[PDB]
C-alpha cells in the first residue's frame, strides 16, 4: 500500500487542489483531520471510506495526552498502509503546516519501506497575502509561532512583515500576556503602531476578520485558535552603502 | 444538507459566486436555505449558522 | 469590468485550486504567466482566450528595465478591465507571492471603480516545506528576495530557516538581465558569513513543473554557491545556524523558566 | 505525439489514479498511453529539454531594487 497526505486549505470545496480532490477520490480509505462539520460532511461525499480522526481525541470528557492521541492516529493511518490500502489522508490548510502527524505518518511509512508523500496546500498564509495584498518579497516576511517568539530570543527585522501565529494561546506552556507580548514588541514598534488581526475565511459566504487597531489594544481583543497577527514594517528600506560599494555601484545606479 | 450542499457548489463555481454577490438573498432562497440561516449569513453570525446544520 | 487574480502553482494541470480553475474557464479573457509550454496548452484548452504576459518581457537582445515590463503588463491588464472584459491574470504558483504585477492591477481597477480580487494560490515555498519535510509553522521561517537582502539593510534571524527568492539574479541592479555572475553570488556568500559558517550546508530548491520530474534539492556548503548552475526559478534555503537561545526576560516575565519549557 | 505527450503530461498531472499508475509501472502506463520510444527515454533519463523538443516549443515577477 501507500500513503499521500493533502490539504484541502482554508476554504470549503474550492480551495483544494485538482490533484488533491483526485487523491481523495481515488483512495481506498482516507483518514481525515478536518475542523468543522461542513468540511466533514464534503469530504465525506468524495469518497465514503473515511476515518475520522478526530475520533481519537479526548471523548465524554475524558483526559488523555496530546501525543498519546497523536500517536493512535498515526498507528490507525499505518495500519491501513500495512493492510495495503492506498490510504489518504485529508487534513486542514497546507498538510505540512502545523501538522505532525502528517510528517510522523510519513516519516514512519518511508521507515517501514512504504510510498509516502505530502502534497502542498494553501495555508493560512497564502490566503493572507491575497486578503491583505501584500507581498512578502516588497519588504521581506518573518513568521514565527508566537509562543516560540516569547520563549526564545527572535529579533524581527522591523522592515518586514512579521507574522505572529497562534496568538491566542501565546506565551501558554488571557489579555495578561498578551500585555507581555506587547511590551517586548513595544521594542522595535511604537504602541501606536497599526497593527492587524486576521482571520482567514473558512466558508465562501464568509468574509475573513481583518482588524486593525493599535499595538497598545491587542490585550483587550477577542481572539480564535485561528487568529494570526500582523504586524506592518517599523522602518523603511535603508541602502546598504558597504555592499553597493563592493558590488562598485551607488543608490543611483539601482533601475 | 441543504446549507453543506449549497455552500459545497458555491465554493466550487465561479459562476455560481458570480450570481450570488449580486443578489445573495436571491441565490440563497433559490438553493433553499430558510429565512433563518440566511439571515445568519447577511449578519455574518458564524455561530448561529453552526446551529441551523 | 473585473479582475481576478488567480495563481496556478508549480506542477502542471494538478496544483491549480478547483476554485482557481472555474475562474480561468468562466474568464472573457486570461493574462498568463506560465513556466512552460505544456502548462500554456493547458491553459490555452481550458479558455482559449488567452494573452500570454512572457511578451513584454525584452526580447533577445533588447534591453528593458523589468519595472518598465511590468508596468505594460499591468497596462494591458487594465486595458482588457476597462474595455468591459471580465478579466482573469493567471500567474504560476501564488499571484500575490513575489509578484508584483497582480498586487498593482488589482490596486489600479480598484482605484478605477472595478471590481477586483486576488486568489491564494500553492508558492514554491508551499512546494519546499513539502519535498524537504519542513513543517514552517512550527520552526518559524523568513523570505527575502536575494539582491534586496544584497542591497538594503536585512538582518536575518540565523535560528530559523532563512529563504533566499531569485537567487539567479542576486545582485543584478539594472534590472535589464536575468541571471548574476559568481562574483556577485561571492559577495552574498561574503555577507551572509556574518552569521553563517562556509560550510554551512544549504538547499538549492526547485519545485518540479512537471509530474514526470523530480525536484532539484541540491546540498552544498554556502562556500560553494559561486559556483553552482542556478535557474531562474531557483531559491536558496539556509537552514539555522544558531540553536535557540532562551527568552530569559519574557520567560521571567511569565513566571516561568527554560526547565518548563513543554 | 506531441499533442499526445501534452495531453498525457496534463492529464497524469491532475488524475491521481493515473499518477498511482504511473508509479508502479512507468514504462507500461506511458506506451499504454501512445508515447514514443525516445519520448519515454527522454521521460526516463530526466531529459527535460528533449521533452520540450518532442512536444515542440523568464519567470521573474518581482523585483528587489525598491
Ligand atoms: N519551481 C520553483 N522552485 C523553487 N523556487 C521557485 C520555483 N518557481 C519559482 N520560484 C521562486 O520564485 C522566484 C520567481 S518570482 C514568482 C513567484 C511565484 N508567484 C510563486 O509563488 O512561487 C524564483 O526566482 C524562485 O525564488
Amino acid at each position: 500500500g501507500s500513503l499521500v497526505c493533502v490539504g484541502t486549505g482554508l476554504q470549503l470545496a474550492g480551495q483544494i487542489s485538482v490533484l488533491s480532490r483526485s487523491y481523495i477520490e481515488h483512495a481506498d480509505i482516507v483518514f481525515s483531520l478536518l475542523p468543522d462539520g461542513f468540511s466533514q460532511r464534503w469530504l465525506t461525499k468524495l469518497n465514503p471510506n473515511v476515518i475520522n480522526l478526530q475520533q481519537f481525541y479526548a471523548q465524554n470528557g475524558e483526559v488523555k495526552n496530546r501525543r498519546d492521541t497523536y500517536e493512535q492516529m498515526v498507528n490507525a493511518i499505518l495500519d491501513a498502509v500495512r493492510a495495503g490500502k492506498k490510504t489518504v489522508c485529508a487534513l486542514y490548510g497546507h498538510p505540512g503546516v502545523f501538522a505532525c502527524v502528517s510528517h510522523m505518518a510519513i516519516t514512519r511509512a518511508k521507515a517501514e519501506g512504504f510510498s509516502a508523500k505530502m502534497e502542498p496546500g494553501i495555508s493560512a498564509e497564502a490566503c493572507l497575502w491575497a486578503d491583505l495584498g501584500i507581498d512578502p518579497g516588497n519588504s521581506g516576511h518573518q513568521s514565527f509561532e508566537a509562543s516560540q517568539f516569547m520563549f526564545f530570543n527572535h529579533v524581527p527585522d522591523p522592515t518586514t512583515h512579521l507574522l505572529l501565529w497562534q496568538i491566542a494561546i501565546a506565551g501558554e506552556h488571557s489579555s495578561d500576556r498578551l500585555q507581555i507580548l506587547v511590551e517586548q514588541l513595544n521594542q522595535w514598534y511604537p504602541l501606536d503602531h497599526e497593527v492587524v488581526i486576521y482571520e482567514a475565511a473558512n466558508l465562501p459566504i464568509q468574509a475573513p476578520r481583518i482588524e486593525r487597531l493599535p499595538l497598545a489594544n491587542l490585550p483587550q481583543a477577542h481572539l480564535m485558535p485561528i487568529s494570526t497577527l500582523l504586524i506592518p514594517p517599523a522602518k523603511k528600506l535603508e541602502y546598504n552603502y558597504a555592499i553597493l560599494a563592493k558590488l562598485g555601484i551607488g543608490p543611483e545606479d539601482l533601475g | 444538507s441543504g446549507l453543506s450542499d449549497f455552500f459545497t457548489q458555491l465554493g466550487q463555481d465561479a459562476q455560481l459566486m458570480e450570481d450570488y454577490k449580486q443578489n445573495p438573498e436571491a441565490v440563497m432562497r433559490a438553493h433553499g436555505l430558510t429565512d433563518e440561516q440566511i439571515n445568519a449569513v447577511m449578519t455574518g453570525d458564524m455561530e448561529k449558522l453552526k446551529t441551523l446544520s
